[PDB]
């Protein structure tokens, strides 16, 4: 199958540059155009450029001319995009797709921004009886981290049955918070295992956290 | 730029109906070489845009027939012959004929179903949370519809204002049902005062308000 992996989040100061990347596999690399697309509140979709890794020929988008750059390294068969003198408004999901965006990327989260990393405080919701008839309910807050993203998931993704997991929301104050639920047979508490694993990257913040009846 | 308006921009429809979206082109997507480069792309919250759609009408690979494609010119349409409730989501047409590429805004489709009441659950601040220095108390509205709902905190009786905060999930994939937190905020000291945390839950599938609470060291 095919399939285009691109590196991970990036917090950078106003003014820099950063370079992401694009690894592909399961196809002929050099055989099909590569495009960069942006996804910003606001802006929605706005496609950057692409490049032929064949011959490195490239087409801009006249508003990104001065603002990316494409290449790429056919050894890897990886492509790249740089984008340069950063502003808040550089702050969006970059995509790679393939050809007539035939396929995509999983995206990269850029965060411009003068701000330092800051891991989530990961806290168990703890079920009890007043956590309804047959159904229990317990989950994971992910609290006061800087920036996007994180991702959660249950027992190593294995656990999907009754998972919730609210959107990240930013806080007036600054940090963001979200949290991630799961309803599962009353029953089950106490005698099921729940780890809920959080991901931090900007950070390096991984946690497992099993979550037990208090 | 070639400009992509899409109409509608929302669409509420209920399961097993038709549904369409139509996009207009501000320059013909007809391509010197007889092709016309037009695509339709599905983005679900938290995900890639995925392709369903290209050259007006072709399907890819592993998209249900009930996706359909249609038009030319400057004048597209996607049609879903019956929403299943895997279909919700923000649809984008897209051109590639002409450089810069662009995109449209993008249609949320969302899903029409029957009213379902909230099952509602508390949680007290966590010991690792308190021994960390603050508390947050959750009330958690689960599976219900429609996506309003009134949560309101008493403590020790008292009415709780302006110190609550909600946050509610994208529409459910499989059921169409909308899920609520609300976390009340207080300070740690302010926690360990009071004894009585109550949540009230009032929807338009309850007959009467639900209020889940629990006390402070009764366990
Ligand atoms: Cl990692
Ligand atoms: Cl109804």
């Amino acid at each position: 199958e095919v399939q285009l992996q691109q590196s991970g989040p990036e917090l950078v100061k106003p003014g820099a540059s950063v370079k992401i990347s694009c690894k592909t596999s399961g196809y002929t690399f050099s055989n099909s155009w590569m495009n960069w697309v942006k996804q910003r509140p606001g802006q929605g979709l706005e496609w950057i450029g692409r490049i032929y890794p064949g011959d490195g020929d490239t087409n801009y988008n006249g508003k990104f001319k001065d603002k990316a750059t494409l290449t790429t390294d056919k050894s890897s068969s990886t492509a790249y995009m740089r984008l340069s003198s950063l502003t808040s408004v550089d702050s969006a999901v970059y995509f790679c797709a393939r050809s007539l965006f035939d396929y995509w990327g999983q995206g990269t989260t850029l965060t411009v921004s003068s701000a330092s990393t800051k891991g989530p405080s990961v806290f168990p919701l703890a079920p009890s009886s007043k956590s309804s008839g047959g159904t229990a309910a317990l989950g994971c807050l992910v609290k006061d981290y800087f920036p996007e993203p994180v991702t959660v998931s249950w027992n190593s993704g294995a656990l999907t049955s009754g998972v919730h997991t609210f959107p990240a929301v930013l806080q007036s104050s600054g940090l963001y918070s979200l949290s991630s639920v799961v309803t599962v047979p009353s029953s089950s508490l106490g005698t099921q295992t729940y780890i809920c694993n959080v991901n931090h990257k900007p950070s390096n913040t991984k946690v497992d956290k099993r979550v037990e009846p208090k | 730029d070639v400009v992509m308006t899409q109409t509608p921009l929302t669409l509420s429809v209920t399961i097993g109906q038709p549904a369409s979206i139509s996009c207009k082109s501000s320059q013909s997507l007809l391509d010197s070489d007889g092709k016309t480069y037009l695509i339709w792309l599905l983005q679900r919250p938290g995900q890639s845009p995925k392709r369903l759609i290209y050259l007006v009408s072709k399907l890819d690979s592993g998209v249900p027939d009930r996706f359909t494609g249609s038009g030319s010119g400057t004048d597209f349409t996607l049609k879903i012959s019956r929403v299943e409730a895997e279909d919700l989501g923000v649809y984008y047409c897209c051109q590639g004929t002409h450089f810069p590429f662009t995109f449209g805004v993008g249609t949320k489709l969302e899903l029409k179903r029957t009213v379902a009441a909230p099952s509602v659950f508390i949680f007290p601040p966590s010991d690792e949370q308190l021994k960390s220095g603050t508390a947050s108390v959750v009330c958690l509205l689960n599976n219900f519809y429609p996506r309003e709902a009134k949560v309101q905190w008493k403590v020790d009786n008292a009415l709780q204002s302006g110190n609550s905060q909600e946050s509610v999930t994208e529409q459910d994939s499989k059921d169409s049902t909308y899920s609520l937190s609300s976390t009340l905020t207080l300070s740690k000291a302010d926690y360990e005062k009071h004894k009585v945390y109550a949540c009230e839950v009032t929807h338009q599938g309850l007959s009467s308000p639900v209020t889940k609470s629990f006390n402070r060291g009764e366990c």
